[PDB]
């Protein structure tokens, strides 16, 4: 019965197949893409900011507040790419588990397929054999004995 | 089973893969019978 | 044949030919290797008949030799009412 | 060669086969039903203008 | 369609290969501020570098490096996914195609128990006829 056999391989499949984990990754990617173009956005806005002022002199609080924002935004960098890793390690070992489960169902069917056809062959082979014997020695047994066995009710017959 | 499967099934034994057991060979003619024992009185 | 000398023994029943004593260690499934006089008056009944995927159109178009011939004759019986 | 036997069925007769027939792969050309009526007759008549 | 076995052996042979084949995520890197300035101006200076020499920081583009590899083991594991339904439904056929083995091979036993019985009558009759023969 391997079609209500192969139907529960594909039930057991796609409801191991987490989706919460697989949107939430997704979400995270737009995330950090949507982030790497804000970055370069900044980069040509200061640019153009710095075009400007060039005698809107920068008092040292600014500069100082500037390089703490600049630790904190490669400290996001880093935050978002860890939460990205994770996320990929985790959707690998779901999927790694899932394709493990399709394996061993694969192989299983694979052996299950070898046993019935080696039955056939054995069975099959059987046939021939009984078949083979049947049409010559017991069929010519058969026939030739109850003539036999006709020849005999005759003489005795021709006797009483 | 017979020579078969004692031969295929037995001298391998479901073992494989690295073992390969070795290689796989007057006084004419009267009708009556001359009596053994010889007594003239065991007939 | 893949080495001289020594005789077949056994069967391979995955890709169908004769396995001696040195052969299942290139098989990669080595199990499913039965003696070799079975499968082979096996294959000698089944082979005796008509081969099966050869009885696939055996049977298939032996009807498309009737639908062929029901319009054949149908043609046949239009021109002849006309001679 | 049983199993090359297998084999050559399997790709020389292995897909479906292409001799298609029922009535519509046929063109127009064989629904049409032939009839041919008329008289001849052979008359000692004039011309009559 | 001839032997569904070897089909599916080699189905699940492309399976184990590709399956095997590992592939680990790209590495974490030092929290940002490593190797922290105030601590690198003090490595540039116990070196005794001639040139006068700055710290310059990659920490971005290691990031950066490291989000591109990230989207494209994302996109390994999609394609993942995809093989994998890919190599459910060969096994969906090729069941449809043991099914039917599976009913022929339980017809020839039933086909081969039939003619046994049969056989098993004839040669009782046989054994009558044969003594009986003997007796007339």
């Amino acid at each position: 019965n391997y079609e209500e056999a192969t139907s529960m391989l594909w039930k057991v499949q796609d409801m191991a197949d987490e989706k919460q984990l697989k949107e939430e990754v997704v979400k995270v990617l737009e995330n950090l893409v949507r982030k790497q173009l804000e970055r370069e956005d900044a980069q040509k806005r200061e640019a153009e900011e710095g075009g400007c002022t060039y005698l809107l002199e920068e008092t040292s609080k600014d500069r100082e507040e500037k390089r703490r924002r600049e630790v904190e935004e490669i400290r996001s960098q880093w935050e978002d790419i860890h939460l990205l890793r994770e996320l990929l390690l985790r959707l690998n070992k779901n999927c790694t588990d899932r394709e493990s489960l399709v394996h061993k169902f694969t192989l299983s069917m694979v052996g299950r397929l070898q046993l019935t056809e080696m039955c056939n062959l054995r069975i099959l082979a059987e046939h021939h054999n009984m078949q083979r014997l049947q049409q010559e020695n017991l069929m010519p047994l058969a026939e030739v004995l109850q003539a036999q066995y006709i020849s005999l009710f005759r003489q005795m017959t021709q006797e009483i | 089973i017979s020579y078969e499967e004692t031969k295929a099934l037995a001298r391998f034994k479901g073992r494989g893969r690295e073992y390969i057991p070795p290689k796989l060979t007057e006084e004419t003619l009267t009708l009556v019978h001359h009596t053994a024992s010889r007594n003239p009185l065991s007939p | 044949r893949r080495h001289p000398g020594e005789v077949y023994e056994l069967f391979c029943s995955i890709c169908h030919v004769a396995v001696c004593r040195l052969c299942r260690g290139n098989h990669l499934h080595a199990r499913s290797l039965m003696p070799l006089n079975k499968p082979y008056q096996a294959v000698l009944h089944m082979a005796k008949k008509p081969h099966f995927v050869l009885a696939a159109r055996r049977t298939e178009l032996e009807k498309r030799l009737e639908e062929v011939q029901k319009m054949l004759d149908g043609v046949r019986r239009n021109c002849r009412e006309e001679e | 060669y049983k199993h090359k036997f297998d084999l050559a069925a399997a790709n020389i007769f292995g897909g479906a086969v292409r001799v298609d027939v029922d009535l519509d792969s046929m063109p127009a050309w064989m629904s049409e039903k032939f009839i041919l009526q008329g008289s001849f007759s052979v008359t000692t008549a004039p011309y009559a203008v | 369609v001839a032997n569904p076995s070897d089909s599916l052996m080699t189905l699940a042979e492309k399976c184990h290969q590709k399956w095997s084949q590992t592939k680990n995520p790209p590495a974490l890197s030092p929290y940002p501020p490593f190797p922290a300035s105030e601590e690198a101006e003090a490595i540039l200076q116990r070196a005794n570098l001639d040139y006068d020499a700055v710290v310059m920081d990659t920490t971005g583009e290691h990031l950066r490096e490291t989000t591109k590899t990230l989207v494209q083991y994302s996109q390994d594991i999609l394609n993942r996914d995809s093989t994998i339904q890919s190599v459910l439904k060969s096994l969906k056929a090729h069941g449809h195609v043991g099914n039917v083995y599976d009913a022929v091979e339980k017809g020839n036993r039933e086909r081969l128990k039939q003619y046994l019985d049969v056989i098993a009558q004839l040669q009782a009759e046989m054994d009558v006829t044969y003594k009986s023969i003997h007796y007339g």
